[PDB]
């Protein structure tokens, strides 16, 4: 800052920094809930089970950007890797859904070639799974000069 | 009359946008900066923001629908053959390489970095005010796989795999069928196959020089990227407007005035920011309509020129259309149209009909052309003179009244 | 003013007409190739499906019927004044939209007057603000509505111009086999004529 | 079956618009005019006119 600067503004004209009046140090201000959060569900008539997708953050520091120390009690199970359900995607990560290797037809689009659906053939009958969508199947037609 | 005696093979390249970027907005972060006494005032305005969210969600769904409609045409991907012995035609430049570092062909690699998708950065200012960008559903690897399955499958199975099952056919016989579909016989192919292959191989290679050194050939596809960035940058700068209030910051108003005098100046900021959001949604809808029209044109071009041979004049290329090759591009598609154009010409004297011994004779699929000594018959698109027989002509009527008829004999094989 | 004056558009149409007749349709796909007009018409008749026999035996009848079918357009255009309404409403809409925008300046928008001079000469600087902001917002809204309607009309005209461009590309310098794309019966040839804004 | 024995040649006229008139506007003389007291006030509304 300048020697007489007291607060710093942004291009959209809001304070993102301030100088503490007692101890002359600089502090940053950011919104305490910024960034998108998406909830993936089947129908409410179907059994209630949701998955939470964080948009553009890594998922080794979800509790940093969600402030788990003051969030509600039922939100802590969607911000930790106690169960094997937190896996990282290209469009963020999914909490509450298990990954599958077999490709299917897309049901609930998520992004970056990853979809979701209710139920599985693995036992799991109420948990929702996440998979990579399929674009068809291999055919491998053969070429010859006189056929 | 003028009839060509030679021809050349050219490759034409055009681009057209297919989809644009998907965006999302949050009113409770844009209109108010985490002010619990601004959310209550915003709540008494109705369901404008649900309308904006539904409009933006519809645009985002339509953007994925466009790229699903354009590229997904076969629903059965074909494995790329390791050999490229297609009768002398080199398909290595438009097909993905074996043991490839990047999962796409060389031409779409060369045009991927030709366009650019991209500390007081504007991205953090957009993120702090609820402006986010959603990734597309189909990644570029699947689009490259779709284009590769179209290419390997157009070359090794003809155009018939787009209407029914795939039929195996040699490449040269397909070339003869397409040449016959132009109007010229399947004679200039088999007698000049090496010339056709050698001219096609460097007509393909000239696209590398036409795309690498020369710029501004993908400006239509760069403007789509630029417009979203300009519209998002001009929206975050409207937050620094008074709109008739004492300040552009809600914290300056709320800390300096009591609660009763606060609404009369908060309302002006709320109305101005709502008007800015209305405007942004309006040009987003209009641009989405234009992109939808362009994507429909790209889809019908994909259907009619890659999966078949089109007889419509100047729909895919300049001259007589033979085939097309699709190439993946960021937010668009690139078409490589192979056409047939005649090059040289030579003057000739022609006649409408020939009266042999009182009966007129008219040609079929050709014209009457003499070379200086006697008369022949030849096709219009290539100078291939043939002797006039009774099979090349048909008797019809009398020769007493035909404008410009001449006297000549007709060969009888008996 | 437009960049292309009407003389240059007329020159473009004349260069299309002289070149469609003396060189066939092949001038647009490659170089121009010379061909007599009777042989070109016989080739087009063969492209319809009828053999190239009914032309050479009836050429005078074809010419005589073409020459007065063309001349009937003189009576079809000179008397009737409803064929170019699609070309006249485009002219009318811009004039109506420009005239209705200049008449919005005579509205109060909740202020004491529609004139800035009446407000500024009767009120001090502190309370002229709240009554000039209403006029500013009303005039800004009046401009924004006009811009949005102009954008929508521009999209419509762009679609119509794309249709005109593909019709010119497929029917003037080519013969189209699509049903009812150019005419009613079996298409033989087309001739473009320049028009104001169309 | 029915087969024609004669034919006629017709000329069809169809019209369609290509372009409209180009227009331009100036905010500073539409919203205010020559009043400099409200030019500064229009300056506080942002970049709508751009
Ligand atoms: C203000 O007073 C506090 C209390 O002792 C002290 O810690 C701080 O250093 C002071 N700041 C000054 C003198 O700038
Ligand atoms: C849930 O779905 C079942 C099966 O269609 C239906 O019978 C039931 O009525 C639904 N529940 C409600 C509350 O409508
Ligand atoms: C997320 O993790 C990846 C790999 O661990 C790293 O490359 C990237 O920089 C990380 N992003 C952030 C925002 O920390
Ligand atoms: C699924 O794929 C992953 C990654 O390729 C692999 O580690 C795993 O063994 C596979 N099978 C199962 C059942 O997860
Ligand atoms: C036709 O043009 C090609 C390319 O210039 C040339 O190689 C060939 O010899 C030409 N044909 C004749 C008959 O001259
Ligand atoms: C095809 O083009 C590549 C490009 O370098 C070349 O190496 C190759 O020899 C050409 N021919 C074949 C049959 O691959
Ligand atoms: C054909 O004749 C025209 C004039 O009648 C002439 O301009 C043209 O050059 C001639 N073509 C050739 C190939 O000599
Ligand atoms: C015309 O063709 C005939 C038959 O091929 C040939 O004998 C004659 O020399 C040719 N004349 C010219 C001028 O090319
Ligand atoms: C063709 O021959 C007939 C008689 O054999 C003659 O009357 C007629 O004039 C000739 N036509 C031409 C064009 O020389
Ligand atoms: C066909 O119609 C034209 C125009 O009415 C007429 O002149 C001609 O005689 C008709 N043909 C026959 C065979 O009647």
């Amino acid at each position: 800052f300048q020697p007489f600067q007291q607060f710093g503004r942004d291009v959209s004209d809001f304070t993102d920094s301030v100088r503490d009046p007692k101890t002359f140090e600089i502090l940053d201000i950011s919104p305490c809930s910024y960034g998108g959060v998406s909830v993936i569900t089947p129908g409410t008539n179907t059994s209630k089970a949701v998955a939470v997708l964080y948009q553009d953050v890594n998922c080794t520091d979800v509790p940093t950007m969600i402030h788990v120390e003051q969030v509600s009690s039922d939100w802590r199970v969607y911000a930790f890797n106690s169960y094997g359900n937190m896996f990282q995607t290209q469009a963020g990560c999914l909490v509450g859904a298990i990954y599958e290797n077999t490709t299917y037809e897309c049901d609930i689009p998520i992004g970056a070639g990853i979809c979701a659906k209710f139920g599985s053939d693995k036992m799991g009958q109420e948990s929702i799974v996440a998979y990579t969508m399929s674009i068809g199947e291999d055919q491998s037609i053969a070429y010859s000069n006189n056929i | 009359i003028a009839i060509p005696t030679n021809f050349s093979i050219s490759v034409t390249t055009e681009v057209l946008p297919v989809s644009m970027t998907k965006t999302s907005v949050d009113c409770n972060m844009y209109i108010c900066g985490d002010s619990t006494e601004c959310s209550n005032l915003l709540l008494q305005y109705g369901s404008f923001c649900t309308q904006l969210n539904r409009a933006l969600s519809g645009i985002a769904v339509e953007q994925d629908r466009n790229t699903r409609d354009v590229f997904a045409q076969t629903k059965s991907i074909y494995k790329t053959p390791n050999i490229k012995d297609f009768g002398g035609f080199n398909f290595s430049q438009i097909l993905p390489d074996p043991k490839k570092l990047s999962y796409r062909s060389f031409i779409e690699d060369l045009l991927y970095n030709k366009v650019t998708l991209s500390a007081r950065d504007l991205i953090c200012a957009q993120k702090f005010n609820g402006l986010t960008v959603l990734p597309p559903l189909l990644t570029d690897d699947m689009i490259a796989a779709y284009t590769a399955a179209l290419i390997s499958g157009t070359a090794t199975a003809g155009y018939t795999f787009g209407a029914g099952a795939a039929l195996q056919i040699p490449f040269a016989m397909q070339m003869a069928y397409r040449f016959n579909g132009i109007g010229v016989t399947q004679n200039v192919l088999y007698e000049n196959q090496k010339q056709i292959a050698n001219q096609f191989n460097n007509a393909i290679s000239k696209i590398q020089d036409s795309l690498t050194t020369t710029s501004a050939a993908l400006g239509k596809l760069q403007d789509v990227i630029n417009q979203n960035a300009v519209a998002l940058n001009t929206l975050v700068k409207q937050l620094s407007s008074n709109f008739g209030a004492i300040s552009s910051v809600l914290n300056d108003i709320l800390s300096r005035l009591d609660k009763v005098e606060a609404e009369v100046q908060i309302d002006r900021l709320i109305t101005g920011r709502l008007q800015s959001l209305q405007t942004y949604v309006t040009q987003q809808l209009i641009r989405a309509a234009e992109i939808r029209a362009s994507a429909n044109l790209a889809a019908t071009k994909m259907s009619e020129c890659v999966l078949g041979q089109s007889k419509r004049v100047d729909f895919c290329g300049k001259g007589y259309h033979l085939m097309s090759f699709p190439q993946a591009a960021p937010h668009g598609v690139v078409f490589l149209h192979v056409t047939y154009v005649p090059s040289q010409q030579q003057n000739f004297t022609t006649a409408p009909a020939i009266c042999h011994n009182g009966k007129a004779y008219f040609p079929r699929e050709g014209v009457f052309v003499m070379n200086g000594t006697h008369w022949f018959i030849t096709q219009r698109n290539f100078y291939s003179p043939q002797v006039i027989t009774t099979d090349n002509t048909f008797e019809s009527g009398s020769c007493d009244v035909v404008i410009g008829i001449i006297n000549n004999t007709v060969y009888d094989p008996l």
